[PDB]
């Protein structure tokens, strides 16, 4: 029911049912996809030399 | 329109409530002004010179809209959607600075803290050290009063216990559980629990006589023995356990 | 009717008397026309018709034909609803066990056939052959045989041998036992067997035999042969729609014993052979099993669904059971529910009904008024015209509606101020407007809670409602008397706002001639609401014979004061109105007026507070703003200095000078440090303005700033989170515990970053999960604390003890906590109690201590007031009224019948709900004050030097002032070295003790030589060469590497004579030899010149939560137990390392048989040869509390209890009487085990209840005979609610098995007598109302 | 489920019990009647009390009624609708009118 | 008390109790040992100007930490 | 929802705890007026009579 | 009635003074009996708190009075 | 003796786990219905035997009633089911 770091883009640290089930249902991230192997992968631009 | 406790605000920390209705001030104060001009049917240098400036506002912000290029029954168009407000975009952890909306409060001739001057409406002395007013989208949420309210003076019973139905659709009682006795308990209400566990809930004969004894006007109970125990005294006598009621 | 209610175990023939008929078939019902069958299941010949007063054939159909049986199809004509009530039963063709008198864990089948269990579970499931009564053929009664030994033992032995397997042998095993004649036998051995495990097993068996002679069961009777069936209506087969039906799994359970009965009824009807018709009656003992408990066999069987079915016994058991979830929580008639509005035009004594719930609840009243007055003649027209709420039937409905109250009550009801009474006002709309006083009562806010709301139909349900439940009649918190009306938030902001004052407001320094004048010159807009006149104000002042004398006097107050001295009573001074009221002040002005006028005018008060609150709050237009967070200027810098450190601690971890632990310490602590320091700019920043003036210089003043008006006024919330908005956020939790040591250096003027508010998820996620994880356990600790005290109500008007805790407050080193006025008041003086001179008497006995009694005394200084307590009443089963003291919810002393247990059980669970759901731990004597050193256990010495060092153990520091009150309480260490003398009063600011942990001395009592014999270094000593000075050092040694050879053996140090003459201890004529234990630094050599005193042998060196006070009641074993002194006397050691030291006490004057199993890795307190009383310390630690009430009083455990739970209530801030610990602690110990047990008629090892020991040792004493002595027995809160009285009661909160089996065996019954027993059985509490009536039925059995 | 633990049988209603508004209605109309039936004299009042079950187990027959009194039943057939119209008229039934559903 | 309230007081015992268990843990005045408790080294005067009370040095507190890691 | 202006401040309780008081405007111009389209069905069974 | 603080002082017992207002409002509303004080329009239940206010309701007194009762 | 070390462990911690329980049965049970009713003879102690590392306040919340008679009985079994390997009371299987 916690929030770990690996939450930042893929589900929203924020939108959670409160009451009985806080944490465990999330709330997928807005540019958050599936993996092929099913993990969930969120875009970030590639930063070269500078 | 609908007037707001400030005390959930210092506490509650939702700052942005505070900050929406200042841009909601903001927002419906350059709509009171495109809305001024076409009261007037003002000319169009008078609204492309006003709502180019009101679209231009703040520091460097990514929207570009110039409305030099625009159609002139576009800008009239765009005119009538903004007679109620412009709206305003403040994305989420991007969006609008807190010198940005006193800027726009400024397009406005609206007094750039945010707060202005309330009059009572009843007595008509104003109230002192002015108030802060705006645009606050208030929802309507799902829980509503006619789904809310319910009750039951006597309405059908449950089959297997005797107990009244369960929930509002089906006229039901109200639970009145181990927390609500204790609490009955604690009191020195003896009477009034013996009726919510005899009259008001189970008792067949005794919840009758009581139904006619109160349309004769008369509040007496002849209470007795639930049938919540009765259930219980034949299943443990379907047991091989000869417990039974011994007399005075 | 009934008065009792008495359980035993069914006879076969009691089981054929109940039942009229036998169901034989497994059918159900017809199939085609759902008909009932002629011998089914659902039979009607057995449980009667299935419509009211007709037959199943359709012949006598009529209502003339009542009473008569059919010859058609054999039922009676009788009304449907018998069929509720009527058993039938199945006559077994084997016989087969009770499971419950098998498989329960004593297990009373095989406790009594002196057979483990695993004989019984052989021979019943057909494995082994069992003799009853063999004869004489070489065998034993009640013995194994397997199928091969019995065959091959059958062989030369033509008697017929006696050996039956299954039920039939266990059956003719319990009738063949004689249960007396086994009795006079254990007996008869019983008085030859005095062993441990013998005489234990023994007279075990013996307790179970003695309760089946008395009680009058048989022992055949556990093996059923007589199956009952339920009624029909009890496991129905009620028909759904489109065809559907739905029935109970009693159902098929009962389907399928009748199966394997008629089954196993052809198979020995057919002489099959013996191993099918094994499997048959094997199968049919395990679908007895599965019908009565489906699963305590193992497994519990599943039929078309996947889940378990239900039984008899999970249908009596579990949470969803009758016992449970249908005996206490049910719903219930003439009641309904809408969401909770405010409207604040209400008094205190009214909520706000809607209109059409008040037609409906109010239906057959509204009927019979409507009738009565005859605007309808039929109630079809009554009910017609109600329907069609005509312009009359709202006329008849304000007549019905006018005194009769209406119980709302809202879910979480933690406490009785969940269910307050109120007056029904009707207004429209469909939500309950609900005062706004009593918010903080229900705990209720308007984001939409709903209040369930009821009514009391009886006149006597409506005087209880009106005479107590009215929400006027409780107006004090029953935990603590404080009133719990307190004006919450808009109320504390108006009464704030219009009473602070400002420097230069309009109308400065006018006299006006009383508030009137200024009411009116502020409504006319001449004077601001805030500016410093000179007001006439007429306070009263009843400081007489009830007088209320006035005066008038000149106060220099504001406008807003005076205008709201008019609401104020008479009694009520002037000066508590010419402050600035924040909450707090709010808080004791209403308290003020209560202690002062009494009830009626507190509720007049506080509903004239609560509109004058509303209507200058809302003239304040005290707004919220975006510029009302000021951030402060100096926050950059704060800020931007706290980086150049962590960036300066960042180099020093790369130069590698600290490691990443101390560097994560360092920038936690610089970077609150920081936040500390940001804080305290924002806020010294926020509330000093400056205002100009009446004379046109600066002048500061406090702030008008909305969010200071708030926060300092306790309208909402405090300076933490002002420090969320203006200053920096700080420091942000993580769930592990942890701290993420990158801050938070925004706000909440300013915004949060992407990252910051990342970060800020963890704890708030943490925060809220904990929040709505502690809502679904909110009154466990209420619920387990009213089970242990349903049945204590206050029966006695005064018992006549002189017994009671003596009360004195927490004074904790320095400051006291908790001064006296709040624990002494409303109590008893146990005793009289005398003047500081201890001349005359001030308060003289059985006395309420009201506040009057109260100031008395602590106006005359009184310290030592021996109250009377709840632990230490006369009486039995109950409370006398005065050991409890007054009511606290009513300020009046209590009245008889008051159940204080369950308001105590709430009064410890509703403010327990406020404490944190998880668990927390967190040179020389400061002398600041001066005054007098007392001393307790006071035996010094003197030493040459001036200096003190004390000899004696417990000697721990007492300093009073010229008032008798303590002043400095602190612990002396043994030893330390003191600029204290003896006695005489000194000045603050002069070190009374330079302790060290490092330093426990053996110092000396008489000066002289120190020389040593029976020392021998190297088999008692350790080699220790100082090479620091060059001292010759003999440090001792503990028993790890020294010889056996010196090992029991210890080393004198002995202080002798100039000449060498062993000089006396003075008192004692022993030797002056203190013999060390270990580690103990010794710089001595023989023959030194020492002095009186001298430093020979130097010894080196709060939790909070609910848990905690869930840890306290349950009374756990601490697994560190600071083990104590048993008995009083001096000490000697023991067996050195047999894994423990012993240590043998040796009294005086007494035997010593205690050498104390004491490891030895928890070291001694105490030298081997200092006397210690009993009760006294000899480890370090959290002391047991068994380990208190065994060694010292009963009030030494109720102090420290009820000092150690309120130290978890104070610690957080929540407040609370402590009667209420004292009334579940005195539930507690109400255990005595005997000792000695004399001319009075219990054994040696019974422990029983302590109130039925008091009362036959009171009449055993009232004989010529002498009575018993009682060792007390202190148990958990799960544990003490065990050994409860009842079984009815007992069968709710416990396991409804054990308890039902245990309960029929003994043939038990239940004079009902207790709170949850009555409720249960639908009669009135013997607590409330209804005591009287437990006085009329208990006149009517004496007559 | 996940209500309150509510099985089935929670909300199974009975219909074969008594609503105590039928019930008043049923025990308001046995004194309706005992007031109609005192505005009636000895014989015509007892005979309408015993070709139904007034206060007695039957419902008597129409020679069972003229077996106590010895008339052939026709008079009593005659003195049961003369007192059946007599309970016809308004000011007579000005409460049972009220005590049907109409 | 609005449900996030209750999580206000939870989330703020969390982060008082666990900086205060921080700051506990800083030795801040103490005595000038000058020679490590578990090695006798002499600890470095820098780093007493750091901590006031370092009765142990640096890398020998890094390997009470690392044995601490874990527990015991 | 809809735009609502709004105002904070206290105003005589009716706005105490956490409660809105709310003009006659927002009911008069129908702002937060909603539909609610409920199904009521009845279904014509073959019971045995 | 808003309290019935008078009412348990004039008797001195809080439950015994829902049991004789009990008593007697059942006398007052189906035994058959006269407020003795005079009824502002209240309900039976308030007449009875008001008749024990004024002395003139303990137990004793309704006791002695349901003797009278039966003398004739 | 081993089960009574796992009814010494299990009492001297408050709980037991499966990876406990499987670890003090003995070597001659195979199957699994009689290892559960095994885990029925320590459960209605009741130790708690459930599936995990219990929490914290979850001992000090369950309790642990009633000592000791029912734990008397259930050590008069557990002590003497050590013996006999062919014990199961089903009757499919038997
Ligand atoms: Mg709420
Ligand atoms: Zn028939
Ligand atoms: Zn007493
Ligand atoms: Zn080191």
């Amino acid at each position: 029911r916690d929030v770990h770091p690996t939450h930042y883009g893929r589900v929203c640290p924020i939108e959670t049912p409160e009451g009985p089930n806080i944490g465990l249902i999330n709330s997928l991230s807005v540019y958050a996809q599936t993996n092929e192997y099913g993990f969930l992968e969120t875009p970030y631009r590639k930063v070269t030399d500078g | 329109d609908i007037v707001l406790n400030p005390l959930g605000v210092p506490s509650r920390m939702n700052i942005g409530q505070i900050l929406e209705t200042h841009l909601g001030m903001a927002a419906k104060g350059i709509g009171d002004k495109i809305n001024a001009m076409l009261k007037q049917q003002q000319e169009v240098a008078k609204l492309r010179e006003f709502i180019q400036r009101a679209y231009d506002l703040g520091a460097d912000v990514r929207q570009k809209v110039d409305l030099s290029t625009f159609s002139d029954e576009e800008v009239m168009r765009l005119a009538e959607n903004l007679r109620k407000g412009m709206p305003i975009a403040t994305p989420v952890f991007d969006g609008a600075k807190e010198a940005e909306i006193k800027e726009l409060l400024k397009l406005g001739d609206l007094p750039t803290s945010g707060q202005i001057r309330l009059y009572d409406g009843r007595t008509g002395e104003q109230f002192e050290r002015p108030v802060t007013v705006g645009y606050m989208y208030m929802l309507k949420l799902n829980h509503l009063v006619d789904d809310k309210m319910h009750a039951r003076s006597t309405g059908s019973y449950s089959l297997v216990t005797q107990q009244p139905l369960g929930g509002k659709a089906q006229f039901g009682g109200q639970r009145f559980g181990e927390m609500e006795v204790w609490a009955l308990e604690a009191y020195g209400a003896a009477y009034t629990l013996q009726e919510m566990l005899t009259v008001k809930s189970d008792d067949v004969n005794g919840r009758t006589k009581m139904y006619k004894n109160i349309v004769d006007g008369n509040h007496q109970m002849e209470p007795g023995m639930p049938e919540s125990f009765n259930v219980l005294l034949k299943e443990i006598r379907s047991l091989g356990i000869n417990i039974e009621l011994e007399d005075e | 009717e009934f008065d009792a209610i008495k359980i035993a175990l069914a006879s076969p023939d009691m089981i054929r008397s109940w039942s009229f008929g036998e169901v034989k078939k497994p059918e159900t019902i017809n199939y085609r026309t759902f008909k009932p069958e002629r011998d089914g299941l659902f039979c009607a010949r057995i449980f009667g018709p299935v419509k009211d007063y007709e037959c199943l054939c359709g012949k006598y159909k009529r209502l003339k034909h009542r009473g008569v049986i059919c010859e058609k199809c054999g039922v009676e004509v009788t009304q449907t609803k018998v069929r509720r009530e009527r058993m039938g039963h199945i006559e077994l063709a084997s016989p087969t066990a009770h499971i419950w008198f098998l498989k329960s864990l004593p297990s009373r089948i095989g406790l009594l056939l002196d057979m483990p269990l695993r004989d019984i579970e052989r021979v019943l499931y057909f494995e082994s052959y069992v003799v009853i009564e063999g004869g004489m053929t070489n065998l034993e009664r009640q013995q194994i045989l397997t199928e091969e030994q019995y065959l091959d033992a059958l062989e030369e032995f033509g008697d017929e041998f006696d050996a039956k397997m299954g039920a039939e042998a266990i059956q003719a095993l319990l009738k063949s036992m004689d249960l007396e004649q086994e009795c006079e036998q254990l007996r008869e051995e019983l008085n030859e067997t005095n062993s441990e495990t013998k005489r234990k097993k023994l007279t075990k068996r013996i307790k179970l035999l003695e309760a089946f002679v008395q009680s009058g069961n048989k022992p055949e009777w556990m093996i059923l042969t007589v199956l009952p069936v339920l009624p029909p209506d009890l496991r129905p087969l009620v028909p759904l729609d489109g065809g559907r039906f739905a029935t109970s799994d009693l159902n098929d359970l009962y389907r399928r014993v009748i199966n394997r009965n008629n089954r196993l009824k052809r198979l020995l009807d057919l002489a099959a052979p013996d191993i099918i018709v094994r499997n048959e009656k094997r199968m049919l003992q395990e679908a007895v099993d599965a019908l009565l408990d489906n699963g305590r066999r193992g497994r519990a069987i599943t039929g078309s669904n996947k889940r378990p079915l239900k039984s008899l016994a999970d249908m009596i058991k579990g949470k969803q059971g009758r016992f449970r979830q249908n005996l206490l929580g049910k719903r219930v008639d003439y009641s309904g529910r809408s969401v909770i509005t405010v409207g604040p035009y209400l008094r205190l004594h009214q909520c706000g009904l809607p209109k059409k719930m008040a037609l409906e609840l109010f239906k057959p009243f509204i009927y019979g008024k409507l009738e009565l007055r005859g605007l309808a003649t039929t109630i079809k027209a009554a009910k017609k015209m109600v329907e069609r709420e005509e312009a009359v039937v709202w006329d008849i409905l304000d007549e019905v509606i006018r005194e009769h109250p209406v119980l709302l009550n809202r879910a979480p009801t933690l406490h009785r101020l969940g269910i307050q009474a109120f007056e029904p006002v009707l207004i429209e709309g469909k939500a309950i407007q609900l005062h706004p006083l009593v918010c903080a009562a229900y705990n209720a806010d308007f984001d939409g809670d709903q209040m369930a709301v009821h009514v009391p139909l009886t006149l006597e349900a409506q005087l209880e409602a009106r005479a107590l439940m009215m929400s006027t009649n409780n107006i004090l918190s029953p935990a603590n008397g404080e009133p719990i009306i307190v004006p919450s938030q808009d109320v504390v902001l108006g009464l704030y706002y219009m009473t602070r004052d400002c420097v230069n407001a309009k109308g400065e320094g006018m006299v006006l001639t009383g508030p009137k004048e200024a009411e009116r010159l502020y409504r006319s807009g001449l004077a601001s609401l805030h500016a410093r006149v000179k007001v006439r104000i007429t306070e009263y002042e009843k400081d007489a014979n009830g007088e209320l004398v006035a005066k008038t006097s000149l106060k220099d107050t504001t406008v807003g004061r005076a205008i709201l001295w008019m609401i104020v009573p008479k009694g009520l001074p002037y000066s508590i109105v010419n402050q600035a009221l924040g909450k707090k002040a709010i808080s004791k002005m209403l308290n003020t007026c209560y202690r002062i006028l009494g009830l009626k005018p507190t509720v007049i008060f506080a509903d004239q507070i609560m509109y004058t609150g509303f209507a200058y709050a809302a003239r304040s237009g005290a707004s919220v703003g975006i510029d009302d967070m000021v951030i402060p200027e100096k926050k950059h810098e704060i800020i931007s200095e706290a980086e150049a450190e962590v960036a300066e601690i960042q180099e020093q971890f790369q130069s590698g000078l600290v490691t990443a632990g101390e560097r994560y310490n360092k920038v936690i602590d610089i970077w609150a440090a920081a936040n500390d320091r940001v804080s305290k700019a924002m806020m010294d920043n926020l509330q000093t303005e400056t205002v100009i003036n009446r004379d046109g210089q600066e002048e500061k003043q406090v702030s008008f700033n909305s969010i200071y008006m708030m926060a300092d006024s306790g309208a909402r919330g405090s300076a933490a989170q002002i420090r969320q908005l203006a200053g920096m956020r700080g420091l942000m939790a993580k769930p592990d515990g942890s701290i993420i040591e990158t801050p938070i250096t925004a706000n909440f003027r300013e915004g949060l970053n992407v990252l910051q508010y990342f970060i800020s998820t963890h704890g708030a996620r943490k925060g809220l999960a904990d929040t709505a994880l502690k809502t679904a356990n909110s009154g466990y600790l209420t619920r387990r604390l009213v089970d242990v005290a349903q049945d204590l109500v206050v029966t006695e008007d005064d018992c006549g003890t002189h017994e009671g805790i003596m009360m004195t407050p927490v004074i904790e080193g320095g400051d006291v906590k908790e001064p006296l006025r709040d624990r002494v008041l409303g109590r008893v003086t146990a005793e009289d109690v005398l003047k500081p001179g201890t001349a005359d008497i001030l308060v003289p006995r059985n006395t309420l201590l009201h506040e009057q009694w109260c100031d008395l005394l602590e106006e005359n200084s009184v310290d030592a007031v021996k109250v009377r307590s709840v632990v230490s009443c006369d009486t039995d089963f109950g409370v006398c009224a005065h050991c409890y003291g007054r009511d606290l919810a009513r300020g009046h002393i209590i009245n008889k019948g008051e159940a204080i247990g369950v308001i105590a059980a709430q009064s410890i669970g509703e403010p327990g709900t406020q404490l944190t759901m998880r668990t927390f731990h967190i040179s020389s004597i400061q002398v600041k004050n001066k005054g007098s050193i007392k001393l307790s256990n006071v035996k010094s010495v003197v030493n040459s030097s001036g200096k003190l060092v004390i000899t004696s153990r417990n000697t721990e520091l007492k300093l009073i002032d010229e008032f008798g009150r303590t002043k400095e309480s602190y612990k002396v260490p043994y030893g330390a070295v003191l600029a204290k003398g003896d006695g005489e009063q000194v000045a603050g600011g002069e070190t009374v003790a330079n302790w060290d942990p490092h330093t426990m001395p053996v110092i000396t009592e008489v000066s002289g030589f120190v020389r040593f014999t029976d020392m021998i270094d190297g088999q008692t000593i350790t080699r220790q060469t100082d090479e620091l000075t060059g001292l010759s050092s003999l440090v001792v040694l503990d028993s790890a590497e020294r010889t056996a050879g010196g090992k029991d053996l210890r080393p004198a140090l002995k202080i002798v004579d100039a000449q060498g003459n062993d000089v006396l201890i003075p008192g004692t004529d022993m030797p002056a030899q203190y013999f060390l234990p270990g580690k103990a630094i010794v710089q001595l050599e023989d023959g030194v010149q020492i002095s009186s005193g001298d430093t020979l042998a130097r010894i080196p060196q709060i939790t909070g939560g609910l848990p905690r006070v869930a840890d306290l009641f349950e009374a756990r074993r601490p697994k560190e137990p600071a083990i104590l002194a048993e008995i009083s006397g001096i000490v000697s050691f023991g067996k050195e390392t047999k894994g423990k030291r012993r240590l043998v006490i040796t009294p005086v004057d007494g035997s010593d048989p205690y050498e104390e199993m004491i490891p030895k890795w928890r070291q001694l307190n105490v030298f081997e040869g200092e006397r210690v009383e009993r009760g006294d310390v000899i480890s370090d630690g959290p002391e047991a509390p068994h380990d208190i009430l065994r060694l010292r009083g009963v009030h030494a455990v109720t102090r420290y209890i009820v000092n150690e739970v309120q130290d978890v209530y104070r610690l957080q801030g929540v407040k609370i009487n402590d009667k209420h610990i004292e009334v579940i602690v005195r539930q507690m110990l109400r255990k005595a085990t005997i000792v000695n047990a004399g001319s009075s008629d219990f054994l040696e090892g019974e422990q029983v209840e302590y109130s039925r020991v008091k009362i036959a040792n009171r009449e055993l004493e009232a004989n010529g005979k002498v009575g018993a002595t009682y060792s007390r027995d202190l148990l958990g809160i799960t544990k003490a609610s065990l050994a409860t009285e009842s079984f009815i009661s007992a069968a709710s909160f416990q396991e409804t098995t054990r308890v039902l089996t245990e309960a029929a065996v003994a043939g038990k019954r239940d004079e009902l007598r207790g709170l949850k027993e009555n409720v249960i059985v639908g009669r009135l509490i013997p607590a409330g109302t209804g005591y009287a009536y437990h006085q009329d039925r208990m006149r009517r059995r004496a007559a | 489920g996940d209500d309150e633990d509510s099985h089935l049988g929670d909300f199974i209603e009975d219909t074969t019990l008594e609503l105590p508004l039928d019930s008043a209605t049923t025990e308001s109309l046995r004194a309706a009647t005992h007031d109609v039936l005192a505005g009636l004299t000895a014989r015509e009042a007892k005979v309408l009390r015993m070709r139904f079950g007034i206060d007695m187990n039957t419902d008597y027959t129409l020679e069972e009624v003229g077996k106590q009194f010895d008339v052939t039943r026709e008079r009593i057939r005659q003195i049961e609708a003369k007192a059946l119209r007599k309970l016809r008229h308004p000011s007579r039934s000005e409460v049972l009118r009220s005590f049907l559903d109409d | 008390s609005d449900e996030a309230d209750e999580a206000y007081s939870v989330t703020e015992q969390l982060t008082m109790t666990g900086i205060n268990r921080i700051r506990q843990k800083i030795n801040a005045h103490g005595i000038p040992v000058y020679l490590c408790e578990a090695c006798g080294n002499p600890i470095p005067e820098a780093r007493r100007k750091i901590f006031p009370g370092v009765t142990l040095c640096v890398e020998c507190q890094a390997y009470q930490e690392r044995q601490r890691k874990h527990y015991a | 929802g809809q735009n609502m202006r709004v105002a904070f401040m206290p105003w005589n309780g009716y706005n105490f705890e956490d409660s809105i008081l709310v003009s006659e405007r927002v009911v008069q111009e129908d702002r937060f007026t909603t539909i609610h389209i409920q199904e009521l069905a009845c279904v014509s069974r073959d019971t045995k009579l | 009635r808003v309290t019935v603080q008078d009412a348990v002082e004039k008797i001195g017992n809080r439950f015994d003074l829902v049991l004789v207002a009990a008593r007697r409002a059942r006398q007052m509303q189906v035994g058959g009996k006269d407020p003795l004080v005079p009824e502002e329009n209240d309900k039976t239940t308030v007449i009875a708190l008001r008749e024990i206010e004024e002395g003139l309701i303990n137990n004793q007194i309704l006791d002695v009075r349901e003797r009278q009762e039966q003398q004739e | 003796s081993q089960l009574k070390l796992l009814v010494t462990r299990g009492k001297e911690q408050g709980y037991l786990t499966y990876a406990e329980v499987n670890d003090h049965l003995p070597e001659d049970i195979v199957d699994s219905d009689q290892i559960e009713d095994i885990i029925q003879m320590i459960n209605d102690m009741g130790i708690q035997v459930m599936e995990e590392a219990p929490d914290a306040d979850d001992l000090m919340l369950a309790e642990n009633t009633a000592d000791e008679d029912a734990a008397e009985a259930a050590a008069q079994v557990l002590s003497s089911v050590e013996s006999e390997i062919g014990r199961t009371t089903d009757p499919v299987r038997m």
